[PDB]
């Protein structure tokens, strides 16, 4: 990247120029305006890989999924323990929202498979961490208190959406 | 004949006498003092709002004074004027140029002005109601582009341009008042010290430079970045500023000690910064990169404290509200949101 | 008076300029880095207890609390 080409400034400069170098290379203005948002959902929707909630057994595996992962793919890993109140809901929705966000790795570990007992006690569970090109980008800590306690799939979403955790339009 | 080469050396000499008179000062870092003060908690601002209306990359935007409107230029040739607290749409001026780079609120409320690739700063007045056809004055006079524009009050406001000038106009007469040279590069961004009486720019030749409004002279010019300093930002007491630069760093400068106190950056962070801005306290330094993400500084200890956006590649500007409430994000989709 | 001035200049009289600022400049008389972060810390640390976007805002208070 270096020199900046797309905010401030520097962005108007090189969008003025690239429009030039697309009109004779207000109506060419406005498909212009078109087509700069276009050329961005394209670059911003990667391949749907996944679909399901993946399960990691060891602190091992959660260390190596967010490691080797595309830096682009966005992983939302559910930190939880049967029997403690919300994770049960929190896990149907996350079934649902991966089946619905494809290009979204989502998984899902016992507090207990941490290699982190203590640190994740009941009154921190469910705790829900979100990464993305290797590095930590949320971390939700309590996320069932978010919402109702009857809570669904659409709501974990608009949640995701308002902190800017999804994909796609 | 005449000479110059050896004009080039004293001018060098002097910088090095001025490194050294700062090298002299430079007992410590920031974080060095700040080693034993409390990282702040995880930042996660969420959307309060969504302002849906513009048809095009938003360019640029700026609070009203009372932190509710809000002022957001677009690639639409649109200039909006927002109700924050109910998404309402208050005015809609009808630009003449789609590159617009910069828009201002005047603290007012009555006034409103932006710039871009026109070399041309339009003031609308709000008040009179010139929505539609009208617009007040037009600052004609910069052979460059209008990168940023601030108003000091109704008939002063203060404008920074690519011809590698900065210049204080009587919006009134229309008139250039003073004319602020220096720099050897295109000015990018300023920024008006709270007591107006002072102002920062940055600009294209790595240099951050104080002028007096009041006196039209640079009081001191500061040095760090190797790249262009794209966005500058006064700090709230006014004996600081932050700075925003092609070299992916964010530097913190004193006044007083007329050098840097803190450098903000990190390996994995590879792209330009074009945009700053303080949160009211000045304990969190919000940094807005080329690449569209925002990330969230601890000013004291110099580590993340968070990310705006989730890093969803959809931050093309933002700015903080006076009275530190909420930060608000314009995007290359068109929208813009309200973060708290 | 205000200092009005055009740019048409030759690049002697602007490096002229220049080393005349920078002399300006060397007459500056400086601050310890270390007073002048002891003032920043401690004008941010008595601060941000109170700052919105670093505590958060309790939903009450809040101008853009979910509308109703
Ligand atoms: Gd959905
Ligand atoms: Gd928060
Ligand atoms: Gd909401
Ligand atoms: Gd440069
Ligand atoms: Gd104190
Ligand atoms: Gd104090």
């Amino acid at each position: 990247e270096g020199q900046a080409t797309h905010t401030g400034p520097k962005g108007v400069i090189n969008d003025w120029r690239k429009f030039k170098l697309e009109s004779e290379d207000e109506g060419c203005l406005r498909k212009y305006r078109r087509q700069c948002m276009q050329d961005m959902h394209q670059k911003l929707s990667f391949g749907p890989r996944y679909g399901f909630v993946y399960e990691l057994e060891t602190g091992e595996q959660f260390l190596e999924t967010i490691e080797k992962e595309q830096k682009v793919t966005t992983i939302v890993v559910n930190i939880y323990e049967d029997g403690v109140r919300g994770c049960d809901a929190l896990n149907s929705s996350l079934e649902c929202l991966a089946a619905e966000y494809p290009m979204v790795k989502f998984c899902k570990i016992r507090a207990s498979n941490t290699g982190a007992g203590d640190r994740f006690s009941s009154d921190v569970l469910p705790t829900l961490l979100v990464y993305k090109g290797g590095e930590l980008i949320s971390n939700f800590i309590s996320v069932a208190e978010q919402f109702a306690e009857d809570f669904f799939a659409a709501d974990v979403e608009s949640f995701l959406n308002e902190y800017g955790l999804l994909p796609e339009r | 004949m005449s000479e110059l080469d050896q004009l080039r050396q004293e001018a060098e000499q002097l910088k090095n006498q001025i490194r050294d008179a700062r090298k002299a000062c430079a007992d410590a870092t920031l974080s060095q003092i700040t080693n034993n003060i409390d990282p702040v908690g995880r930042i996660q601002m969420r959307t309060r709002r969504t302002l849906r209306g513009h048809l095009a990359k938003i360019y640029a935007m700026h609070w009203g004074t009372d932190s509710r409107l809000l002022l957001s230029a677009s690639q639409d040739g649109k200039l909006i004027i927002w109700d924050s607290y109910t998404t309402n749409k208050v005015h809609a001026i009808p630009l003449r140029s789609s590159w617009v780079m910069t828009c201002a609120y005047a603290p007012s409320g009555n006034y409103v002005a932006c710039g871009g690739l026109d070399n041309i700063c339009s003031i609308y007045n709000l008040k009179t109601r010139e929505g539609n056809v009208r617009v007040s004055r037009e600052l004609a006079g910069h052979t460059g582009y209008l990168s940023c524009c601030r108003f000091l009050d109704d008939n002063q406001i203060v404008t920074s341009s690519g011809d590698t000038t900065c210049a204080l106009w009587d919006i009134e007469t229309g008139q250039q008042t003073t004319t602020f040279t220096g720099h050897t590069g295109d000015v990018m961004s300023l920024s008006l010290a709270p007591d107006t009486r002072l102002f920062v720019s940055g600009a294209c030749d790595a240099s951050a430079k104080l002028w007096d409004v009041r006196e039209g002279m640079c009081r001191q010019t500061f040095t760090g970045h190797e790249s262009d300093i794209n966005a500058i930002c006064f700090f709230p007491n006014g004996n600081a500023f932050a700075t925003g630069s092609d070299d992916a760093t964010c530097r913190l400068f004193d006044l007083r000690a007329d050098q840097e106190l803190m450098t903000y950056s990190h390996d994995n962070i590879i792209c330009g910064i074009t945009s700053v801005s303080f949160s009211k306290s000045g304990r969190l330094l919000l940094a807005g990169y080329d690449d569209f993400n925002c990330n969230v500084w601890d000013a004291l200890k110099a580590d993340r404290a968070g990310v705006l956006a989730g890093h969803d590649n959809r931050v093309s500007c933002l700015g903080v509200t006076d009275d530190g409430m909420a930060v608000a994000t314009g995007s290359w989709d068109s929208f813009l949101k309200i973060w708290n | 008076m205000p200092v009005i001035n055009i740019e048409d200049l030759t690049e002697k009289d602007k490096l002229k300029m220049e080393v005349d600022q920078l002399k300006k400049e060397v007459t500056l008389e400086r601050m310890l880095v270390s007073k002048c972060c002891e003032e920043f810390r401690d004008y941010v640390e008595e601060r941000s207890g109170e700052d919105p976007l670093v505590k958060g805002i309790p939903e009450d208070k809040n101008p853009f609390k979910e509308l109703k």
